[PDB]
RNA sequence: GCCCGGAUAGCUCAGUCGGUAGAGCAGGGGAUUGAAAAUCCCCGUGUCCUUGGUUCGAUUCCGAGUCCGGGCACCA
RNA sequence: GCUGACUGGGGCCUGUAGAGCACUGAUAGGGCUAGGGGGCCCACCAGCCUACCAAACCCUGUCAAACUCCGAAGGGUCCCAGGUGGAGCCUGGGAGUGAGGGCGCGAGCGAUAACGUCCGCGUCCGAGCGCGGGAACAACCGAGACCGCCAGCUAAGGCCCCCAAGUCUGGGCUAAGUGGUAAAGGAUGUGGCGCCGCGAAGACAGCCAGGAUGUUGGCUUAGAAGCAGCCAUCAUUUAAAGAGUGCGUAAUAGCUCACUGGUCGAGUGGCGCCGCGCCGAAAAUGAUCGGGGCUUAAGCCCAGCGCCGAAGCUGCGGGUCUGG
RNA sequence: UCGCCUCCUAAAAGGUAACGGAGGCGCCCAAAGGUCCCCUCAGGCGGGACGGAAAUCCGCCGGAGAGCGCAAGGGUAGAAG
RNA sequence: UCGAUCAACGGAUAAAAGUUACCCCGGGGAUAACAGGCUGAUCUCCCCCGAGCGUCCACAGCGGCGGGGAGGUUUGGCACCUCGAUGUCGGCUCGUCGCAUCCUGGGGCUGAAGAAGGUCCCAAGGGUUGGGCUGUUCGCCCAUUAAAGCGGCACGCGAGCU
RNA sequence: AAUCCCCCGUGCCCAUAGCGGCGUGGAACCACCCGUUCCCAUUCCGAACACGGAAGUGAAACGCGCCAGCGCCGAUGGUACUGGGCGGGCGACCGCCUGGGAGAGUAGGUCGGUGCGGGGGA
């Protein structure tokens, strides 16, 4: 789904969602990428759903990267109200200027094209980017 | 084919003033020498966009001297993804570490048309005396098959100057 | 295989030696010679000094030991050096180490 | 158990901690550092009981001496 | 309307080592017998409930949408 | 009886924000490789191929309250100075309190719900429901009310009328009554900054003008001879029409465009950015920004100058306590 | 659920709540105690009868990831092993 | 020096469980049940995207996975006025309003020949039946109908009735 | 005797002293080395520790150099964060002032420095 296997501790705190993406952000793989432009907790089902729309935009044919991962564990309760925490039931966090998504190998107007469709599953504002000097060497 | 910005020179002037002011804070430096400088943004971005830390950029600025740099680092801040400050490496005959380009010729040139092409840098790092910098690297390995790993040396070595190595990576490969 | 048994007890008997802060009587013993030497830590600094060596002495090793010691306190005791600790460093209190501390009293003493 | 609530303890802070800092006058018994390992280790005039617990050896000031891999030292300065 | 299950030749029901679906019970033929029944052999048809996904590959892994079985919530 | 909060200098203590990946874990893409998933040649040790399993390892790329190779601002404490204060310390007499709340910041719980809940540091209400502003309103802004005054200056907030003071001066924006409101998302609204393609070898708009050959394309067919359909979409002849983009359809007749000449005559089309706006926009008694009313403003942004404005400050007089 | 210990929450002094997140104790040892002397791990690679992922042996590499009676933390081989 | 799961672990007694719709007093809106209020997970309704189904396909009619909201009618969360009292479901009577429109009026699109439908837009003037069953609200059912609309008003209305 | 240089001790800074490669040293120091009678040793072994030695060797170790492949150290400039003071946003969050200011990374640095005492040369 997405996922990890082995965690060390089940249920931890939410914090906050304060700042700059802080790494991830230049463009390391691929031709086009999805940047963010606001926080938000991205979900293992909105991921999926983004790399679907994706997929079944182009002919099964192309690449693509993800690169933003749900390694946080988000709890709900039931319809009770207070005893405890708990329970289930995993997100990204996922700050300013994050490169996540990220295709390669497909044309400037498939891709594009593409990865409007993809933000249109994201809950928050997405900008599309190419590449450049600017992403550096490294 | 080659390059030149302009420069100017900095004391006090807050940098946020600057880049209010169209203007791109950044420093020059090299073992001999460190001082402050400023660009205009928009004429520089024309230039990087070709340059790119690959070719040399020789600045200018006043005195006018015309200095023989390359760019070592771009901070972008992430926010806006946009250059917040630039590093002005300048040269002098002492061998210096580098990226050069990679040109990959040939045509899959085996299981041609094919395999999946999979280029795993666009870049090598290489000593190089600064009087002969090789502005690109002709690699075509006509040999080009399904799943082999060229490493480096295998590489053309365009006359000048040595690898800044491993010797033993990853640069292309076919499956 | 680093920093080696030698090496160990090397340090293992000076640290403890160094806590109790007197003046320190250490003993260095080569194959062919043996020297003592009278520190004063914190000042990181030698006080008194005697070998085999500048002594110019030889024939059976112990006997000659002896004698670097008796050395030792007779040049020691006249600066008013009574009380020290006997290093021993990284040597078994036996023979030729055991000899110049035996040969250290009558002189300064407690060994 | 899983749900109601398996959690819910903790222990009573120890209040632990350096008790007197450099050039602070003391005197013989004072302890200087409270500590569970051998995170500074005694100095100059300085005791370590066996809860690895520093104090002055004698009536001084407090100084303090980082010795990069031999650790960090407490000693007390006589003129006591 | 809600959370959870089941769809497999002709019917009944298997089938977690992801990697070539078999056993019965029907049905046809064989051995058996005087002929059958029983019993033993042997036989074939599921494009294996549609659709997106993972995977080189999914009836065998994932998630929905259906035709149909279970447990669920009007009010004082 | 100078030691106080606060402040300056100096030392020491620390492991948060930020960041990092060296540890503990998680983790995307690739490489190289143990064991094998066994395709199998075995069914002798063999045994090779892996677009599946894979440790470690290299490369790129990340994440963490209970990870840290690092690590600020600040904070604590001691010394030395300033600091005479309804300050400080010592002994003793009298209490009351031990339901707190809002708000700001930092966390947890909760649903990145609650006028939610629980701690931390601040504040104010409590007890300042006394005063001024916010239409009205404990805790938001302003400000700490001893008494009196038909005197002055200011704070916040204001200066078109209700309503005290500008229908004040300059520059720009907006045509929605936006202001006087609510998102994803959308859009030749409108004003600025920019970048890219095409264009007087005369482009974009129109208009005048050509409207393929072998050929039905091989396919398929009563026929698709582009338009009821799956496609060798290939040789040619041109300044120049795809075996044809669409209406047509008794397959063909008739028809249009692409793609070209030509007429004219200066810009045209694309992208990105910022400002203001527009859509998205459905609730229950009678409506409304507090109201009237406002459109080069009485709205929004920029600069300025006056003024109005409190129990704050001043001036004058008085009261009481404390000090001299 | 109620006392005790460890960690986090805890905002880099101490302290700090919640039917916040996670674990442990109610023992044990006459040696697992005192001192003197000596010795130094785990792991990996290579070699070696029965010996196999591991028994014991030999080589090299291995600053501590092992050990320290038991939870966790801190500490620790210049020893606390 | 010993006897403590005095473990509700600062340890009332050496010695102790239940029930009350037969109940009582003192208090509390410091605290639950009703209603309101905040909130809006849940619920109802929109909207974005647009895999896909629809012979072909402009989405005629559908609309996966995801995303953003509106409303405050549900079930809840919270515990803020009210416990020196804010009478609770349902019916009846009497209405009034909202519009997210059930009918009638006017529209666009259609996979609209006509007639008849589908879907969406405008529109709140008026209308919106009678019965069997159950306390029922709802719902099912009979017979009709232009239609047999959904909500709010302390789940409107007990100093109006039952 | 000071000064310098080499060795031997022994402190100190606590990796800029480390790893690896290379080179170099025996007169003197030092080590390995000769032996196991004696003191003293090995859960077996003179390996180690110990003694009595002095024929040989700088092979190992140690010392001294030189190499920047690794390791270690590491600016300046710019950001992040932030004491204090102000704004903005439904929110999540964001910006301005003034003062403090990393981490990663880039440039570079580095194959140590030094105190006391001896022994020997100066
Ligand atoms: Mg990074
Ligand atoms: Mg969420
Ligand atoms: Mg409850
Ligand atoms: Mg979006
Ligand atoms: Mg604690
Ligand atoms: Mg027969
Ligand atoms: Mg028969
Ligand atoms: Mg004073
Ligand atoms: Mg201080
Ligand atoms: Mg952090
Ligand atoms: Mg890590
Ligand atoms: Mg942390
Ligand atoms: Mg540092
Ligand atoms: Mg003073
Ligand atoms: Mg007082
Ligand atoms: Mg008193
Ligand atoms: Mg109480
Ligand atoms: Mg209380
Ligand atoms: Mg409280
Ligand atoms: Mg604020
Ligand atoms: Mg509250
Ligand atoms: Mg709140
Ligand atoms: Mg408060
Ligand atoms: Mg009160
Ligand atoms: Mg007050
Ligand atoms: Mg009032
Ligand atoms: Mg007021
Ligand atoms: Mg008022
Ligand atoms: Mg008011
Ligand atoms: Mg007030
Ligand atoms: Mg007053
Ligand atoms: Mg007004
Ligand atoms: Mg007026
Ligand atoms: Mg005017
Ligand atoms: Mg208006
Ligand atoms: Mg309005
Ligand atoms: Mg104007
Ligand atoms: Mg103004
Ligand atoms: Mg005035
Ligand atoms: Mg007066
Ligand atoms: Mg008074
Ligand atoms: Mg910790
Ligand atoms: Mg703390
Ligand atoms: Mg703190
Ligand atoms: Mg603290
Ligand atoms: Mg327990
Ligand atoms: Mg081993
Ligand atoms: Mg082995
Ligand atoms: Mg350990
Ligand atoms: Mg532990
Ligand atoms: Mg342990
Ligand atoms: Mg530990
Ligand atoms: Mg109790
Ligand atoms: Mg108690
Ligand atoms: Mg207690
Ligand atoms: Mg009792
Ligand atoms: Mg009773
Ligand atoms: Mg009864
Ligand atoms: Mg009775
Ligand atoms: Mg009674
Ligand atoms: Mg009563
Ligand atoms: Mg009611
Ligand atoms: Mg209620
Ligand atoms: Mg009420
Ligand atoms: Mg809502
Ligand atoms: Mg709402
Ligand atoms: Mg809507
Ligand atoms: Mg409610
Ligand atoms: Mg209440
Ligand atoms: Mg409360
Ligand atoms: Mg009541
Ligand atoms: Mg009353
Ligand atoms: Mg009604
Ligand atoms: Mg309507
Ligand atoms: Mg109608
Ligand atoms: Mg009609
Ligand atoms: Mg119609
Ligand atoms: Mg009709
Ligand atoms: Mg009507
Ligand atoms: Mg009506
Ligand atoms: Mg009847
Ligand atoms: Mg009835
Ligand atoms: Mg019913
Ligand atoms: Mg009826
Ligand atoms: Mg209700
Ligand atoms: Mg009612
Ligand atoms: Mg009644
Ligand atoms: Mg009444
Ligand atoms: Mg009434
Ligand atoms: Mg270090
Ligand atoms: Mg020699
Ligand atoms: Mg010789
Ligand atoms: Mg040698
Ligand atoms: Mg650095
Ligand atoms: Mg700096
Ligand atoms: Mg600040
Ligand atoms: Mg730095
Ligand atoms: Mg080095
Ligand atoms: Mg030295
Ligand atoms: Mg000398």
């Amino acid at each position: 789904m997405l996922m990890p296997r082995r965690m060390k501790y089940r249920k931890q705190q939410r914090g906050r969602l304060k700042g700059a993406t802080k790494g991830g952000d230049y463009v390391a793989f691929g031709d086009y990428g999805l940047v963010a432009l606001e926080p938000a907790w991205i979900t293992a089902q909105q991921i999926e759903a983004a790399r679907v729309a994706m997929v079944r935009h182009f002919r099964r044919g192309g690449k693509i990267f993800i690169r933003i991962f749900p390694d946080k564990p988000y709890t709900k309760k039931p319809l009770e109200v207070r005893m405890g925490k708990g329970k289930g039931n995993y997100v990204a966090v996922v700050k300013p200027g994050r490169v996540m998504f990220e295709v390669a190998g497909v044309t400037e107007e498939q891709a594009m094209e593409a990865l409007r469709i993809a933000g249109h599953k994201l809950p928050i504002k997405t900008k599309i980017v190419r590449r450049d000097a600017y992403d550096e060497a490294q | 084919m080659e390059y030149r910005l302009k420069a100017y020179y900095r004391e006090g002037e807050k940098p946020s003033a600057l880049r209010r002011a169209g203007k791109l804070p950044g420093v020059m430096y090299n073992r001999h020498l460190n001082r402050k400088v400023y660009v205009d943004l928009v004429e520089f971005d024309k230039v990087f966009r070709q340059a790119s830390i690959h070719h040399v950029i020789v600045l200018e600025l006043p005195d006018g001297q015309s200095l023989p740099t390359l760019v070592r680092q771009v901070n972008l801040d992430k926010r806006r993804r946009r250059p917040e400050h630039v590093d002005f490496f300048v040269l002098s005959d002492e061998p210096v570490e580098m990226y050069v380009p990679l040109r990959f010729v040939g045509t899959p040139a085996g299981v041609r048309a094919g395999g999946v092409l999979q280029e795993i840098h666009r870049d090598i790092l290489v000593k190089v005396s600064p009087r002969n910098i090789p502005e690109f690297i002709e690699v075509d390995v006509s040999g080009l098959e399904i799943g082999d790993s060229l490493h480096a040396s295998d590489l053309k070595l365009p006359p000048g100057v040595e690898l800044a190595v491993s010797p033993e990576e990853t640069i292309a490969a076919v499956v | 295989a680093r920093l080696t048994a030698y090496e160990r007890r090397k340090f293992r008997v000076r640290n403890r030696i160094k806590r109790t802060g007197r003046l320190r009587l250490s003993v260095f013993r080569s194959l062919k010679h043996i020297y003592a030497q009278i520190i004063d830590d914190e000042k990181g600094v030698t006080l008194v000094s005697a070998s085999s060596l500048a002594l110019k002495l030889k024939g059976n090793k112990t006997e000659v030991a002896r004698q670097v010691g008796r050395a030792l306190a007779e040049k020691a005791l006249a600066l008013g050096i009574k009380q020290v600790a006997f290093d021993r460093g990284p040597y078994k209190y036996h023979g030729r180490v055991k000899a110049l501390a035996e040969g250290a009293r009558e002189g300064g003493l407690e060994f | 158990a899983l749900a109601s609530t398996r959690n819910g303890r903790d222990s009573q802070a120890k209040r632990l901690g350096v008790k007197r800092y450099e050039g602070q006058v003391v005197r013989a018994g004072n302890i200087l550092v409270r500590q569970r390992g051998t995170r500074f280790k005694p100095g100059k005039n300085v005791g370590m009981g066996r809860d690895f617990t520093l104090f002055a050896l004698v009536d001084g000031v407090v100084e303090f001496q980082d010795r990069g891999r031999l650790g960090r030292y407490v000693h007390v300065r006589p003129l006591a």
